[PDB]
């Protein structure tokens, strides 16, 4: 074993981690502008929600990569 | 006025600024430098066929005498301008084919298919003098020739500055030019001493005389333009490696693009050859549409900034 | 091979840390705009709260990855 | 083998993570501008949607190279 | 032995990056909250709730760090 | 040794990841301005599209050098 | 010795430094807005002070675990 | 050509191309944003905006220059 | 005698470095707004001074951690 | 031989990459303001171009130091 | 000798460097606002100069740690 | 054959690169202000140049330390 | 053996480089505001210059530390 099953741990760790960082960076501006749109008018809720949850594909991609890496653990 | 061969290139210089009377017009060197270095930046004959095809497509406009208008680009080119740029284009075609034949390129290469030209790797006739994708040994030669191009271009550029300073009898434009020439030869001597012949007998004296004649210009440039601008001059000298860099980048990208299709044809053969050809065609078209702007822009950017700014154009 | 057990800890560490950092960079702008909207109209509280708690799934995915990694210890 | 598999895991995780970070830092203000346009005119929903979904090419390139690296695992 | 130092490094990373994230959240959140307080004092509770909510990141980071310390 | 494949893997991963990060950084502002221009007038759609498709050459070069190293893999 | 002590120390240093960085990022905006409020009106010296001093819990939670991990030295 | 060097050159050339691409991206972001702002209602500025956008590609150009001279220096 | 002393040194070094980085990040905005308030009116000089000297405790905490680390060598 | 021939490559990569990063982070603001001035008045082309192309000396010095330490192989 | 000396040197280097970085990010905003105040009133020089010079004490805080590390060196 | 030469090279590379990054981040703001001044008055050319060219001393210092450290090679 | 000298080199490289980065981020804002002040009033040239070149003390401190490291070995 040694590094063989140890470095995969840090690999999947950063793979989920900075993917979550990137999607949070995406979520910040979108959420601010979306809640501003909701405060302006309540009819924009569906548009704001589907624009907010669209950058959530980044964590699911990172989780897919992490699951593939964990399959080798 | 100008000779008819250098006439179509006037729009590459008159766009920026117009020279004062009695100065030097920088236009005669554009048709002898820009197509040559653009061609060796591209270094292709397969894409040169596409350039000739689009030139033939553009020449129909000047043949039937109609304006060319594109809404997404918002330009209206008269036939008297389309003819000039078509002349420029098929002038560039000659240089790019004459350097693609010595780079061994065929919209990629046919050497993976057929040994049409000799090489030490695949023996045959007299081999390629300068290979494209082999960066182990041709890189030094290409970098050295690019540096030679930079130094000769700068040298001519401020030799013209010294000439115009001699004509105007201001003597500032002359002495500053001679001093910057001395600084240039001094830093070239230092760069030759570095990573080369260390402490040569004739190098040290040349560097010392260049540095002394560069320091001589302090009596008129004591404050403003003696100390900090030599760094800009050295950068203008060293910024000519982009020719080799863009050439190798495009060559390797094209080589990998054709290698993908070649492996795909190797993968199946019965039907994979046509699919690989189609994929290679669309990918090459996309990459061309991406990078033709930069490939055209870089060598004319060199003549725009590193050569025109020498004599205050 | 004692270094095997130590690197999984580092991996789960940045797995939770970068996810928390992305959650925080989302929470910054989203909470700022939410409290700006609430400070003017008090009926936006539920929308602001759900828009603020929506990017907390990133730290939840990070915690899931950290727990999966800890299960191998 | 040894630590080669673990370092390949680190490399593929780093690739997918930074690709996710890049497409997130794009999609942040892309979706901000898109939802700002939609909140004032509903007719331009499709253009904003395709402009938001377009920068996912970076994360699919990262996924492609991660799968290529995983093929050697 | 050798794993102890790497466990320490992971614990430090887990607590510190979580602290950085909640700090970068509380920056804008507290700035907007005190800006609202300076013009109307009636909304102190909402601003306090919105400022104290991102500390769940600290709670998660410290619980992961304490799990790692127990593993140590 | 045996570290060759792993180290070239992390080289490819960080190369393609940071190329994608740069492409996303460019596309963020460029496509935000493009969305604004398109909302102003529909005739700017092609101009905005080519203006944001131009920085894709950065990630193209990144995957190019990644495949160069993959040739050694 | 045995490489554990030095990595323990670098873990403590990383924890303290990143906690201090996070609370500095918080106090940067919080104290600036608080002193703007104190320039507008002197009566805000309680709310501004407590809002600025509240994110010092980040340093508290950083150096407490730093001391706990120092206990292993 | 040692094995460890064969991977360390990969790390170095990857760092070169990645950071050069990051620099070109951070330049082209603002340059292209201002270019689209200038062609929003002054459409004749297309050529100036295009050449200004295409100007900073020399950073990636130098980066992968270093990369595939390191590839030949393996 | 091993890497322990040098790693303790680098631990205290980045501890004080990141503590000073956080303090500078805070002091930037706090001092800018304080000098703006002082230019607006000279009465709030002491308030601005104490408001910007308050986040100086981060450097104090970092250097006490560094001194504790130095005591172990 | 050793790892020197490999770590010199890391040195060159760091040098040219961070020099290009500095040149790009300058050229962003310089080119934006220059093209704004050009759009305001076309007579500023000559000043804007030389202002934008002036910071290239940074990446040129980075290229020079990388080349000399490549010759120092 | 050993690895301890060089790692102590690394500790000194980043201890002074990161402290100088934090000081610089403080001096940016502080000096900008100070010279903006000076451009409209010369009599604010006494406040601006001390508000610019006083946040240079964390450089001294970092370099005293570096000096005691050099004494240990 | 050894290991110090490569680390010397990476030290020179990062020194040059970080000095270039500092010069670039300075020149961004300073040159942007300079060209903004030129766009309204051509008489500020010399002042703009002598203000934006003195940050090159950072690269000068980085290059000189890189040269004197190459002298050790 | 002898790897200490390379680590002294990387330490002094960091010490000069990111100190230069800090003074660069300071000189950015300071020089931008100084050029803005000069563009409306030339009589502030001395104040703008002595505010712009004041944060060079960060570079001279980093260079002093690097000189100490060079004289050490």
């Amino acid at each position: 074993g040694g590094l063989d099953r140890g470095l995969i741990a840090v690999g999947m760790g950063l793979a989920v981690g900075l993917a979550a960082l990137g999607t949070g960076v995406a979520q910040a501006r979108i959420g601010a502008a979306g809640v501003g749109a909701i405060a302006e008018d309540r009819s924009n809720f569906g548009t704001a929600l589907i624009f907010l949850l669209l950058p959530e594909t980044l964590v699911i991609f990172g989780l897919l990569i992490a699951f593939i890496l964990n399959g080798r653990l | 006025d100008n000779p008819p061969w250098a006439k179509p290139f006037e729009l590459l210089v008159s766009f920026l600024n117009t020279p004062k009377y009695g100065t030097f017009d920088p236009t005669p060197v554009v048709p002898v430098f820009f197509p040559f270095w653009f061609g060796m930046i591209v270094g292709d004959i397969g894409y040169a066929l596409l350039f000739y095809l689009v030139g033939r497509w553009l020449s129909g406009y000047v043949k039937r005498n109609e304006p060319l208008v594109i809404d997404l680009f918002a330009l209206k080119l008269k036939p008297q301008v389309i003819g000039k740029l078509v002349h420029i284009l098929n002038w560039m075609v000659f240089w790019t084919v004459v350097w693609g034949v010595i780079y061994g390129e065929f919209f990629g290469t046919f050497l993976e298919h057929l040994g049409v030209f000799g090489t030490p790797e695949h023996p045959g006739l007299i081999p390629i003098l300068i290979h494209r994708i082999d960066t182990a040994k041709t890189a030094n030669l290409l970098i050295l020739l690019s540096v030679a191009f930079g130094v000769v271009l700068v040298f001519f550029g401020l030799a013209l500055r010294a000439y115009l300073g001699l004509k105007h009898r201001h003597m500032a434009h002359f002495w500053e030019g001679v001093g910057y020439l001395g600084g240039l030869v001094g830093v070239l001597a230092l760069a030759a001493s570095y990573l080369g012949n260390l402490q040569a007998g004739w190098l040290q004296g040349l560097m010392y005389l260049g540095f002394g004649v560069f320091l001589l210009a302090v009596l008129m440039s004591r404050i403003w333009l003696m100390i900090p601008e030599i760094f800009t001059q050295a950068g203008h000298i060293l910024s000519h490696i982009r020719i080799y860099a863009v050439g190798a980048a495009g060559g390797i990208l094209a080589g990998l693009l054709t290698d993908v299709g070649f492996a795909l044809a190797e993968r199946l053969g019965l039907l994979g050859v046509l699919l690989g050809l189609l994929v290679a065609g669309v990918l090459h078209l996309l990459i061309l549409l991406l990078t033709t702007l930069g490939h055209m822009l870089q060598p004319i950017r060199l003549l725009w900034v590193e050569f025109f700014t020498k004599f205050g154009f």
